[PDB]
């Protein structure tokens, strides 16, 4: 030992991370002629808690029937589920919306239905996201979207007014250029550009404020309109194989599961 | 021809942070050498990082009553803050410096009379005891005391962080937080004590410390 | 970016009084890239470092600082400094530290008047997080978020003693560069001079 | 010696370019047992400038846990900033700016915010840019934008006006033909068609309306318009891997930077 | 026939120091390991007892004057009573510990003006400024002063008392003695400064710690 | 470039090689081009070597 | 070094305990007719002061003519005060 503790007992690994693939596959019987021993056990030593579970004769399941395993984060995850969405009114405005992992931020400014579920089931995120976003409404509005960092000036979040910035401070940041008449899609990777390790969701104080966002995507419009028609935005977020994830945890209860 | 040597000017001394440059220098004057001793005053072994910040301290006593309801929260504590106070001998190493990065060693003790039955867990929550379930403390690293079973658990974790070190002077927020719930309520018949007591022991594991600066 | 963060650039100048008592404070460094506080009169300007204009154009910096204090006394002062470093964040109560708790913190003197003019600090990477945010973009403060990793004290160890026909004080120029540097997430901000 | 002099001392090169890569790597300890000699030096002396600093004992960084290096030019400043902005308001007008890199023409006749920042840290330019243009605003408009190298017969910069050239003079120097409905976006290189050497940024006098600007880009739009409809033009510099740098330079001071 | 595994009863626990003699036990629960940081947030060398105790600390500041006649006494210091003081870094090693074992290093640092002329001596004196001669002071460990030659000094001296240890609540005597004795006098001419500055710096070498103690 | 004090005096000059313009750079950064520093305590010669640095 | 140290000098031991036998013995001359750099020393550089002095050109005291040595501490203290 290196920090000098010293006992007679044996110290073993808690809840190791993924003991089993989720899919129907071999890696005879299950159980059989031989007597049960794993029935009877003791849940308070981590020793004899990872025995093998068995009670009763059985026998082998055989292989499922489909290819993916859909038990996976990458590929259940890998689909796109719900962010945001909101409208504009008026000409030349800009809107602001942050991508933050707490829980405390209630729906509509926050995490919606499937997103808040996921990223508190664990303690660190770390990596880059995937975000597209959908225009559904005008056409012939010609928009501009960038991303900044957190801890740099950017206009007030959730509130769509006039820019305050310059447009050398917006096209210094990175931003694409589209047309709601010829795409309206956008597919944008979002690059990890913190100061920090990791970002989480469940906490609370002024580290609440500081170690939950991660980036803040925001969105600027012109020629934006003609006499009546409205314009709305929706985003929707993916994950990469970039992205890593860290120390699992107990998941939300029943009544903080909420959605828009 | 003789060569006649002078003093040097210039030298650089000192230990290791503190840097001297000397215009004006001189040899160092050294009389006797380090002994050892035959006959030694004090036989245990000299302090050091491992013998004065890797040790169980006690830092918190609760009781367990039979009045305490199903899910009942018996200690609910910071375990780094605690660690930081005047009456530890691990203060002497937190007080001088800034950055530190650390495992924690728990262990709780209770102590029942073989008449009273209940039930504990003992779950290490890093950051914030949120919004998640009271009935899945244990995906946590944790422990459960039954009154029947045993009476002592142990939970050695690593460091988990948004950062890579803590600041005691001025902290983000808490590392760890160390949840006691009722998981079974404590039942007694006529006559038998209506308590128990409940004791918590922590330790640094693995110590690094960074940054020695002179304000606290 | 390594050519021009490598240069050490003037940043800081104070001098060294022969009026000033043992233990008084005599200047308080925030150990950030983004320090700089000298300007210049005609033309009208703000006198930017080297280091303080690559590091201004990212989120988080990383890396070992090195201050160099270059003085130029005659070779007839004598005297000492003491350059203390104290961990933590920019903003901490730094001044009620006394001359003998200064020396719990690590720290260096320095021999004034020699064939040596400049003492070269390197301040090791101390922090609790493993970047540290450019929060000058923002206009509030919040507690968890900073820019420098601590402050550096500057003190008056030995009083300066001089002889009759040479000034009376001794003035210290203050570099700033940096090793091990690591800068990232790119954005646009124009730095200003700390009034301190 | 070619030029006859002589020395009995010893002339060593000061500051060498690229020190050091910006990311952390490895190329036990730092600094060890050993007493360090680099913390007293003479700053006057350039060979004695060159030597390692090291005054406290320390160990390795480790390595670093994102792939690309964010301090390289090539990947700085592959990040398309802004260059400039202007609006249309009559029937086939014609505008022209130039890229200038000269730091006494201001914004927004000049540089903003990041571009003047990064031209006036080095002497000298020499390669092709990549220039991103975005349209926004009005449809069904034909547009054509053309390059027109520096010393030749060219219409007034930043001035919206009729064209005083001919469809032969344009479609010479070779041009693009969009429209507005289909693409909203043109991403074209920028050729290196010069007479001199290199272009450079900090210069004065009639060195500054010669040797600052390298090329010259103008749009002329047809078609435009219908009744009440605004239309915007937006421009973006890149860099390229066929571009060099040479001779770093003092960088701005805080009051000439500016912005739009 | 199977056998079913149970609990342990009896264990031994703890941290070199702190013995837990348990009648119910239970293996420890840990997730995680101990993980390097590839991208390291602190690039010094972490905190030990050799950079915290073994680092040179300001004692005494005091100065030189032209009025001060030959053999007169500039300063008179207890190195280790000075030492023993919540300002520096080392308080926090001693605080908690009762008996120590140590060698002392010692650095004395003057600036005069080369228009100036005097001498000093700066002599290391075991327990006590006895009946004994100043002008046999270069017996001690000793190293003197010039004016015109240096300006640093540098004294290394083991540890010499007549006990084993030394007790830091409680002292018997003081086990060294500095003291700096005009040597020869400080003369001026008009109008250069009737002043020099002097500086004591002192630290442990071979630092041993026995015996640590909550009370203080 | 010479200079020549007594061993009385006290002070700094920094000699830096620019090219073209001193433009609106900073005057701290001038450490940043070939110069030198001329201490009265240390030396009083410094000496520079440039190549040709021009547009055309 | 054990304690974290540091430095471009040389430290050497001051005034190391009996060196030399106070009796005339021979562990030619003792100087002669190569110059005496011995003469002229520093004083304040404990390195430069174990410097052996000469300054005339002296001979070998040859042996005295008693055999104890009554500079040792052993014989002179073992006489009963």
């Amino acid at each position: 030992d290196d920090s000098g503790g010293f006992s007679t007992t044996v110290s073993t690994e808690q809840n190791v991370p993924d003991p089993q693939v989720g899919i129907t596959t071999m890696r005879m019987d299950v159980s059989g002629v031989q007597a049960p021993v794993g029935a009877i056990t003791t849940i308070e030593d981590p020793v004899l808690a990872k025995k093998v579970p068995e009670t009763f004769p059985e026998l082998k399941p055989g292989e499922s029937r489909h290819t993916s395993d859909h038990m996976s984060i990458y590929k259940f995850m890998g689909r796109s589920h719900f962010l945001c969405t909101f409208t504009f009114n008026s000409n030349n405005k800009e809107y602001t919306f942050p991508i933050t992992l707490s829980s405390t931020s209630n729906p509509p400014h926050g995490l919606p239905s499937t997103l808040r579920w996921f990223f508190n089931l664990f303690q660190l995120y770390r990596g880059p996201l995937d975000l597209t976003i959908i225009i559904t409404g005008a056409t012939d509005v010609d928009g501009m979207a960038w991303f900044t960092p957190v801890g740099l000036a950017v206009d007030t979040p959730w509130v769509e007014k006039e820019s305050a910035l310059q447009i050398d401070y917006k096209t210094a940041l990175g931003a694409v250029r589209f047309n709601t008449r010829r795409t309206g899609n956008i597919q944008i990777r979002l690059p990890w550009y913190s100061y920090l390790y990791a970002v989480s969701g469940a906490l609370d104080g002024l580290g609440d404020k500081t170690d939950s966002t991660f980036g803040l995507v925001s969105i600027q419009i012109a020629n934006y309109n003609h006499s009546d028609e409205y314009l709305s935005f929706s985003c929707y977020l993916s994950v990469t194989e970039q992205s890593e994830f860290y120390f699992p945890r107990a998941p939300l209860n029943s009544n903080a599961m909420l959605s828009t | 021809e003789q060569m006649i040597q002078s003093v040097d000017r210039t030298a650089v001394t000192g230990a290791s942070y503190f840097t001297s440059v000397d215009q004006s220098s001189v040899h160092t004057a050294e009389v006797g050498s380090h002994q050892i001793e035959p006959l030694k005053t004090s036989v245990d072994k000299p302090g050091s990082k491992k013998t004065q910040g890797e040790k169980f301290f006690l830092i918190h006593s609760a009781r367990w009553l039979t009045t305490h309801a199903l899910f009942h929260e018996v200690a609910k504590l910071d375990v780094v803050k605690l660690l930081y106070n005047e009456q530890f001998a691990v203060q002497g190493l937190l007080r001088y410096h800034t950055y530190a990065r650390f495992g924690i060693e728990i262990q709780v003790q209770i102590n029942p009379t073989p008449f009273q039955q209940g039930g504990l867990i003992c779950a290490m929550v890093p950051g914030d005891q949120s919004y998640g379930s009271i009935a899945s403390l244990t995906v946590y690293p944790h422990g459960l005391l039954n009154c029947n079973i045993n009476n002592v658990v142990r939970i050695k974790v690593p460091f988990i962080y948004t950062r890579g070190a803590y600041h005691f002077k001025d902290p983000q927020y808490p590392v760890w937080e160390l949840t006691i719930r009722v998981w079974s309520e404590l039942n007694i018949g006529t006559g038998t004590s209506a308590y128990t007591s409940l004791n918590v022991l922590a330790r640094f594991t693995d110590l690094e410390l960074h940054g020695l600066t002179p304000l606290s | 970016f390594t050519t021009w963060t490598s240069i050490p650039t003037l940043a800081a100048q104070f001098p060294f009084n022969a009026s000033d008592s043992v233990g008084q404070q005599i200047k308080v460094i925030p150990v950030d890239p983004y320090f700089f506080q000298m300007t210049n009169t005609n033309p009208d300007q703000k006198c930017i470092t080297a280091l303080a204009s690559i590091c201004q154009m990212f989120c988080f910096w990383r890396g070992d600082l090195v201050f160099d204090f270059q003085v130029f006394p005659t070779k007839y002062h004598s005297g000492r400094l003491l350059f203390c470093f104290v961990p933590g964040n920019e903003l901490i109560d730094v001044t009620g530290i006394t001359l003998k708790q200064a020396t719990t913190a690590p720290c260096a003197v320095m021999d004034i008047a020699g064939v040596q003019s400049t003492l070269r600090f390197r301040v090791p990477w101390i922090s609790d997080t493993p970047y540290r945010v450019n929060r000058y973009t923002k206009e509030a403060h919040q507690k968890g978020e900073y820019t420098a990793i601590g402050k550096l004290i500057v003190y008056c160890y030995n009083r300066l003693t001089s002889p009759s026909n040479v000034a009376h004080h001794v003035r210290v120029n203050v570099y700033l560069s940096a090793i091990n540097l690591e800068c990232f997430a790119p954005l646009y901000h124009a730095m200003d001079v700390t009034t301190q």
